[PDB]
């Protein structure tokens, strides 16, 4: 199905939501548009205004919180929507960074509706929402000269310790951080080297199997894709495939089941990968 | 040269029900679609069968490239049960593979001993009863015998037939068997007659409970339990579907699963392969021979089919996957969660 | 001086009834009297236990003047018949002196013979599991297989087999399957004479309601007694068949020899023949009063003796008493009746 | 029970019928009284009139016949009388003899109505009579001297003994080549008269007769069986005091009733030894 001309100005970000019937976009224009999609035949909702400057991300939080949107943009600021009763309206900001706010993923549900925001200040903060409603933001300097993506680990299968997200900056680091307690915030856990240019998205896999499988994307026109066996041991490094893309790879993104990694480059392109045997990575549907 | 922002992108995201999101090449556009992936398609055929109720296409496709041997077996009985039908597969499965008279009195005799003696005596004396007292205590059973089967009293007439049983019952397995008929049971032979006769045992509990569904139900079961624990795998499916229980079937191909799964994964297949390729080939036999039982509260079972159902929502097919939500407790807010799920993407 | 006729003389004659008629020492008259006949008396115990009825006496008198050993046992027969009475003799004379089990453990049909069997008890086909028995070394089965049905011609199909082959290899067998057929001609006829008192309850035991049929057999065993040695014994059947026709057979056989032990003790042909005659009737005649009883010739005739023998004694009562007990059809009766009638009226 | 003065002139025979209830009596007044005897009484029935000399002998017939009585006398006839609706008349006579009739003797029943009888004349008379009423019998010479008596045998062939004034006891039996009854035995064993001849009516294998004589013995004949002879048995061995007279036999018993000249009359009886002795 196709939905010509969303907008005018360039779409940046385009999500369905957790039934996959409802979808979001974002664009220079610094508008964000809610569609409901059946089958082949979509309705625009609303338009949602605020933003300053484009809005790069978009993100849906999980349907037991209700109906609710979050954006990130140049402006450096994260707005929260909600729709009660076929409307929306802004309920909330988050305006606590110097620069752009790149991506903003809300974490797995078990934790409440909670935001993780990677900014090109360097920094990356997780928010909450109090029962008031304003909100109580963690920051951490992160990466030296932007971060460009944070993805959330799955949740282990109530403990706070457990929870980790990972991130990836302009200095071409891949780092891993988790919530300490004592230090009462997120601390890093490890950091990942093999990328030689910025790492554009990072995406940790929802696979429930031994194995962890993270994604790395970057400028550099390679995805690595790290693998875990041991909860404090090292992270594999494998290569997606042994040469370099035709262009910059620009996210990375995993389906729910399968464990398919789904690629976007810059020559428009969307290839799809999945693993075999030898523990390497090949084309998942007819390959172009 | 590299810029920070606002680069084109498809920005790509896979959504619920196998759906691929991205942007379009002019970059003002999105688009939606389902993606191909090889070995990931549809199952048309187990939502046909479902519909139509005919399984003959999927026992068939099953049957072509069917796994070890035991699963062979297994699909073969659903192809036979699917033809002849439930009944008639049940009645060939359990079905099985005057004299000379003259006596004439001649010449003279004599009663000798004291025991010819009084039992004569207790006869014409009209004294039946202690008469078969006598006959016993020494070992004049026949004499006994054919004294009682001439009288109509029970208590007497029954009293013979203890006594045969309490010497000769041990010593001989007809006369064991005689006993749990003339007393009317059939746990004797259910627990302890050679598993090798099971047709008899069977046959024994039906034509015992005729009227008595349950408790032929229950013997039959108790029947089945023994025939597995002595490696009858097959018979004991055979007693089980005939007692209608989905239960003990679902729990011998459950505790089976791990092994099955492991050979496949042997057969140069990815964990997912393995997992995927495992997990159908339960579910459609499951839901063939379901069909034609008497019968979901197993554990185990409904985290299966809860699994079947998200490789399921992921071909795009949620009418398939809703199938098999409404024949899950929708007292499990898992299944109640997953029906919502489904419910608002499909509608 | 010797003389032609007219001389004086009592001129003695002997008159019916034992009479001497003779005439006075004056020749002018005549004189009729019953002479003393030493050893000829009148029968009066016979005459009043005959209307007392009450033998007590008269067998008390020949029992304590009792000749040879088996007349003792007669008379005692007839002693305690006395005072105990018919029924309560007969009585006295005919009478005489594990379950559970718990199966255990595995089994299994082994052969084809069991395995058939039993298929066929689960078959619910009782009829031919006995078949498949009884045409192998499986009765006791086949028994107990049948003794849990109701058809009769199986349950029965079954005992005939038993018979078959058990019967003439067991005593026991053999009288079961006379009891069984409801019979006892085999009994009666080859049973050991030793087991009469058997042979006589299987009678009084399959005959209850029929009498008649009853003392045929009673009185065809009762023969078969005295043939061989058992006469004490032959005669108690015969009381209970009430045939006084074969206890007077036996006695008037036995009438010879009983005569000759008298001769032999000192005794004239008269004195033995006198004393065997009354002790015969008297006999017969207590005997008769207690069984359940003439057409017998030798019995007649010899009564007809003991009448004269009677009349002679001058109890002209006695006489008519045992002349009314002959048939009226008897000439020789008859005459004798008018006599006797004439005579004492 | 006596009957004194039964007659005026001395009595010669007193007999009594087939029953022991009536009686008849003879003598010298030449008739012959009947009476009727019960308990000790008696009651005269009649009196019987028509021979010529005293009456010797009367003997009652069977009653088969009728009631009858036969009467002989020294008048040498023998008289039949008879009582045919309660009186009695003389039906026939017989009188053949030359001389005194001393015995007439009825037969036994089954040879029918038939009288022996003998007489001084020294025959023997037996008649049966004819269909018609007339007799006619037969006569035979018997003995020397006379005949006093004669007996008849028990019926079975058919005898009877005699005794006479010659000594001899003599038995006869009929013999059909002869038509008349012959000389079968001549016993003898007194000296003198025999007086009278009884034959026991006893049907015992042995035979037994009594003769009487004038020599004052009994002697007792028997004869085992027709191979054995006639054998004498003195009925005692002393001589009587007088001349003996009459001998009779008891119905059973073989009881011997012998009457004396000393108007004695004693009672004799057989015992084992196969003598005599009183009864």
């Amino acid at each position: 199905v196709v939905i010509a001309n969303a907008h005018n100005e360039m779409i940046h970000d385009a999500v369905m939501d957790y039934y996959g019937k409802r979808m979001a976009t974002c664009s220079s224009d610094k508008t964000i548009k809610i569609f409901e999609v059946e089958g082949e035949t979509h309705k625009l909702i609303d338009t949602l205004t605020g933003h300053e400057g484009p809005v790069w991300r978009v993100d849906w939080a999980h349907p037991k919180f209700g109906t609710i949107l979050a954006s990130c943009s140049y402006d450096g600021k994260v707005m929260i929507w909600k729709e009660e009763n076929g409307r929306w309206s802004q309920i909330a900001v988050h305006a606590v960074h110097s620069a752009s706010v790149n991506s903003v993923q809300w974490a797995p549900h078990e934790y409440g509706p909670m935001l993780l925001v990677a900014s090109s200040d360097g920094k990356v903060s997780v928010v909450e929402f109090k029962e008031n409603g304003t909100t109580s933001p963690i920051i951490i300097d992160a990466h030296a000269i932007g971060v460009n993506s944070a993805s959330w680990a799955p949740a282990t299968i109530g403990t706070k310790e457990s929870r980790k997200f990972v991130t990836g900056g302009a200095d071409n680091l891949v780092k891993i951080w988790k919530y300490n307690s004592d230090a009462q915030t997120y601390v890093l856990e490890s950091t990942l080297e093999g990328h030689s240019d910025w790492v554009r998205d990072v995406a940790w896999s929802p696979t429930v199997l031994l194995r962890s499988y993270m994604a790395s994307v970057s400028q550099d026109r390679t995805c690595i894709i790290w693998t875990q066996d041991n909860e404090q041991g090292p992270w594999k490094k494998t290569l997606l495939k042994e040469e370099k893309f035709p262009d910059v790879l620009w996210r990375a993104s995993w389906s729910l089941s399968g464990n398919v990694l789904a690629l976007s480059g810059g020559d428009n392109k969307v290839t799809l990968w999945k693993e075999n045997l030898e523990g390497k990575w090949e084309p998942a549907g007819e390959v172009h | 040269a590299p810029t920070w922002y606002g680069e084109p992108s498809p920005a790509a995201h896979w959504a619920f029900g196998g759906k691929l999101v991205q942007i379009t090449p002019d970059g003002k556009g999105v688009s939606i679609t389902n993606p191909k992936i090889s070995g990931l398609e549809s199952n048309t055929t187990l939502s046909e069968a479902l519909k139509t109720k005919d399984f003959k296409p999927l026992i068939n496709q099953r049957l072509v490239k069917v796994i070890d041997d035991v699963n062979e077996e297994d699909w073969n009985m659903l192809e036979k049960l699917s033809m002849d039908g439930t009944e008639e597969f049940l009645k060939e499965a359990l079905a099985f593979d005057q004299i000379e008279t003259n006596f004439q009195p001649e010449g003279d005799f004599s009663l000798s001993g004291n025991i010819e003696q009084t039992i004569s005596k207790n006869l014409v004396s009209g004294n039946i009863k202690s008469a078969v007292k006598n006959s016993l205590e020494n070992d004049l059973m026949m004499e006994a015998m054919v004294i009682a089967l001439d009288s109509n009293n029970e208590r007497l007439k029954e009293s013979v037939k203890n006594a045969y049983f309490a010497k000769y019952g041990s010593k001989s397995s007809l006369s064991r068997i005689l006993y749990s008929i003339s007393k009317r049971e059939v746990d004797d032979l259910v627990e302890n007659l050679d598993v090798s006769q099971w047709k008899f045992i069977s046959k024994a509990i039906q034509n015992l409970y005729p009227n008595d569904i349950a408790q032929r139900n229950e013997m039959m079961i108790k029947l089945g339990d023994r025939m597995k624990e002595n490696g009858h795998r097959q018979d004991s499916l055979t007693l089980y579907l005939a007692a209608g229980s989905l239960d003990k079937v679902a729990s011998i191909w459950l505790s089976e699963f791990p092994d099955l799964e492991d050979k496949l994964k042997k057969d140069n297949k990815t964990i997912y392969e393995a997992h995927s390729e495992c997990m159908t080939e339960f579910i459609e036999r499951f839901t063939v021979f379901s069909n034609f039982i008497n019968g979901i509260n197993n554990e185990q079972l409904i985290a299966k089919f809860l699994e079947f159902i998200n490789l399921t929502t992921s071909t795009g097919n949620f009418e398939l996957a809703t199938e098999f939500l409404n024949s899950l407790p929708s007292d499990n807010e898992e299944v109640k969660t997953e029906k919502a799920r489904v419910l608002i993407a499909s509608g």
